[PDB]
């Protein structure tokens, strides 16, 4: 599994970064790190796909990047409707296809 | 416009066999690879199984490699997962998702682009 | 060695030990050239057929098409120890094209499946 | 099945599913002999070329030569879903020999690499 | 590139780098038809021979037949660096058919052995 | 009608090399695959090695994979096992048996239909 | 190895069943579970091969079955001559070919 | 007459990436396989990586397999080792050595016949 | 790693044997062993390659052999210039290419 902060928080309008850290055999070697937003009671929604691409329909406030073996997602201009459980995932290879990290509870102050 | 609906029961007992059948619409079913992922009630997401667009190739996470069968019927637009043994540790919400792979002549995926609502399965 | 077709009267199992002998004898004015060209065309049509099935470099090639029983319900002892290839040929003649069609379909699926697996990083 | 060349107007992706139909149709008084021989020579030259690349037994053969973009800057959907093979052959004609040359070099290196790997006790 | 047969005077090691040059040039009214048909028969006989040995898709085919020393007692440097292929062909002429027979036998065992290995559930 | 007779040494110091040869009669030797099965005096049966009918293919239990060689001479109807290292844990009665495999064109085996008397090897 | 009862017993004429339990990759996947009867001081004799087949020469009183990962041998009409050590074995795959269980001592009361 | 001379720095921070190179003369460069072997100041010799004569095949010990890249350029007669991660257990004198493999048309090697002087990396 | 004695010693003119012990998967199976002479402050020089071969330029006093899984180096006629740390090595396989032992300090008394 990938290492993830159990929770993060911030005030509306602030930039909040969630950092997902893996290893060289997964996040490092493969440029396929996706992010998902799961509201309680709902299925996860795709928020980021590829290392830096955003799905159509997702606002420009959601972005991300990768450096070394650490990948991160940043939400600038945080809104009240952003409170959710965020997940990171990455492609690991042919024997192990996908590895998910722990969840991050994002709370809006 | 895309809808995925997981139909199946929600309560079995250890050593049981169950099946979940996910119906899908709003896209060409045969054009996308599909997968099942799970979330334990108190945990995050876990990948369970992946099937190709044609259905010829299947992949499983080691924890279910000898217990689960994933198949798809491209004429009925249905993705089915049949569970065997169903050890208590398999209690989770099982989500049907589209994406995770592509058949060589398509752009790469390696992400899950469409999600259903989730079928809660209790052992 | 019994030579070319020497195993023709032998059982199907025993005759499998002479597959290279007949293969060698498939290659080795107008009338002579037509006879030589015809031998070449028949050889190549058989090699192309093996290629389509994924058997281009083999004399014995295992496939993924199951035996459907209707084609022949004999067990392995009766087919391999108590029959010759001529008897089998006659017995399986009416199903040869069906089998050939299935073999082509099987290889096509495998080629696509292989192509997809090689696309996984 | 659409028959021989029935996929010619289909997309490259869809057309890739009918390769065995054309494959069967490359093989199946002086003029008749000469044309039969010519058909054999063209078939063998293409099969020999595939053999040089290590593709002798496959209709769909993946290689280790990267696409250089200059040859074609289209995306995968633009080529496989929105084009026919006739359009591609016209678009890529000027680079066909370049690609073939690279394929030859790649296989030559691969054979040496296999030869060296098989020499490690 | 040295061109067709340009490596003929080079050492066997150096000459092993130009196998595709001669391979391409093996394929590239009665008299015209007889000569081109003959070229096809020779090509196919060599390809069939490689096929029997399990070398149908390779130019450098590494097999499982040990060298018996009597055929030639030279070491690897004396053969690959200090000789051309013409000298080797002269030196090994009397043993060519022996080697070919052994190659056939070795492949036959491998095919049967593979058939048995694939029969283990 | 089928008989298997095992002849070989009964004592070897540790690190020694020994040979056991099982001669068969009453059936066509070259038509059956054969194996060796070990049983320590206080233990149950353990599979040790398997050889094909032709002798081209050999398989070993992991515990002996780098130390035992199985071979057969089909003209003398004799199956021989050459043991090397012969570490203490290899003290046991060894049995030769037919079965355990078939050459693809034969009905399957995966069982040992004929057993010899066995031979006790003390390390 | 496979787990078997250390011993079983019954009265003459009684049906006695010996079971052996394995995993899904052993008895479960491969329906090749054989049984052998080893008299003390003698080599094992084959009694059952395949899940339900019996070699010629073996009495109809010896039969067996497979369910899940459990295989069993039932000996009906127990005779005094049936006192012996019984073993089951199963094909496990290509990396490990055969697995034997512990011996079961069948005694006639 | 045969000389192998290693070039590169000897001190890098943990998590840094360093590159070593080796120039060689006195023999035909393209005819021999080469490797890097390391020795911690207080330890014996450890093989690290091997490259073929043509440079197409590389082998590494598992402990460095995902962090080191070995390459050679046969026109400049240079063999280079690029290190990444550079975790502490990797402090050693890194020796440039010739041998360890052959082209299958050459006699067996499986030994290192020429050694350089070694670049000490802390 | 290979087993090799930490040190050996002897007087000038004495025959000194340095042993090296491995396992069946390396020194036993493969007849590809070698010995190196490393003087303090210098790079190792090759002394023995193959089981019994010697590079040109090496004196006849340096010889060696292999029996089973044990390989050895013998230096006859010991000289003061032979004082050095000696290493054994062997080819292990395609997965692991070379394995070295520890050093043996040869001191001249
Ligand atoms: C012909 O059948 C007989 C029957 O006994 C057999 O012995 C013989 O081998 C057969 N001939 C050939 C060429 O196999
Ligand atoms: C076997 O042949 C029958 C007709 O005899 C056909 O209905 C059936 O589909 C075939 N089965 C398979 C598996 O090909
Ligand atoms: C094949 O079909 C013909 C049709 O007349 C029939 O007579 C013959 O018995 C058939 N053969 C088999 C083996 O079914
Ligand atoms: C021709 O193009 C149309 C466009 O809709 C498509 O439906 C049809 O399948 C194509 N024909 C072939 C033979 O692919
Ligand atoms: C692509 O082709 C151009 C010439 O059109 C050449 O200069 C360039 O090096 C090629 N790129 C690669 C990566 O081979
Ligand atoms: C190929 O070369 C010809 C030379 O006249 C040129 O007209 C044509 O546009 C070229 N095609 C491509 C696809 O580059
Ligand atoms: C001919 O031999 C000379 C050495 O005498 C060598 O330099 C040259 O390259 C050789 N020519 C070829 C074509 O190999
Ligand atoms: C080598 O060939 C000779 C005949 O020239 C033969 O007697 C000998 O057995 C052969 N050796 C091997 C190992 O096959
Ligand atoms: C082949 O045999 C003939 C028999 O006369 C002999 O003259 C010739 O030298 C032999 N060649 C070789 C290469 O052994």
């Amino acid at each position: 599994a990938l290492t993830q902060p159990p929770s993060v928080s911030g005030s509306p309008g602030q930039s909040v970064t969630i950092s997902c850290t893996g290893t060289s055999s997964d996040i490092g070697s493969y440029n396929y790190v996706s992010w998902y937003q799961q509201h309680p009671g709902k299925a996860p929604k795709l928020m980021i796909y590829d290392v830096t691409q955003r799905p159509s329909g997702v606002s420009d406030r959601f972005s991300g990047s990768k450096s070394g073996n650490t990948a991160s997602l940043t939400i600038s201009g945080l809104q009240a409707d952003d409170e959710a459980d965020y997940y990171c995932s990455a492609y690991a290879g042919r024997q192990t296809f996908y590895i998910f990290g722990g969840g991050t509870r994002l709370t809006v102050l | 416009e895309v809808q995925l609906v997981e139909t199946g029961g929600g309560l079995v007992q250890p050593g049981g066999s169950l099946k979940l059948s996910c119906r899908a619409s709003g896209y060409t079913f045969s054009s996308f690879a599909m997968s099942w992922v799970r979330q334990a009630p108190g945990k995050g997401l876990e990948w369970v199984s992946l099937i190709n667009d044609r259905g010829g190739l299947t992949f499983y996470v080691d924890s279910v490699k000898g217990r689960f069968t994933i198949s798809r019927d491209n004429s009925k637009n249905t993705l089915s997962l049949q569970m065997h043994s169903l050890r208590d540790g398999d209690t989770a919400v099982y989500y049907c998702a589209t994406g995770g792979m592509s058949s060589a002549l398509q752009s790469s995926k390696y992400y899950f682009d469409f999600w259903g609502q989730g079928a809660l399965v209790t052992v | 060695s019994l030579g070319f077709l020497g195993a023709a009267g032998s059982t199907m199992g025993a005759a499998s030990m002479t597959l290279t002998v007949q293969a060698r004898n498939l290659l080795s004015g107008i009338k002579q050239l037509q006879a030589r060209v015809l031998a070449v065309e028949h050889y190549l049509r058989d090699q192309q057929l093996l290629g389509i099935w994924g058997c281009s470099g083999k004399l014995i090639c295992c496939t993924n098409v199951p035996w459907n029983s209707s084609w022949s319900n004999r067990n392995l002892s009766e087919i391999w120890d108590n029959m010759t290839w001529l008897q089998w040929d006659k017995e399986i003649s009416n199903y040869t094209q069906i089998i050939y069609g299935l073999l082509e379909e099987s290889q096509n699926q495998q080629e696509k499946n292989e192509q997809d697996l090689l696309a996984l990083d």
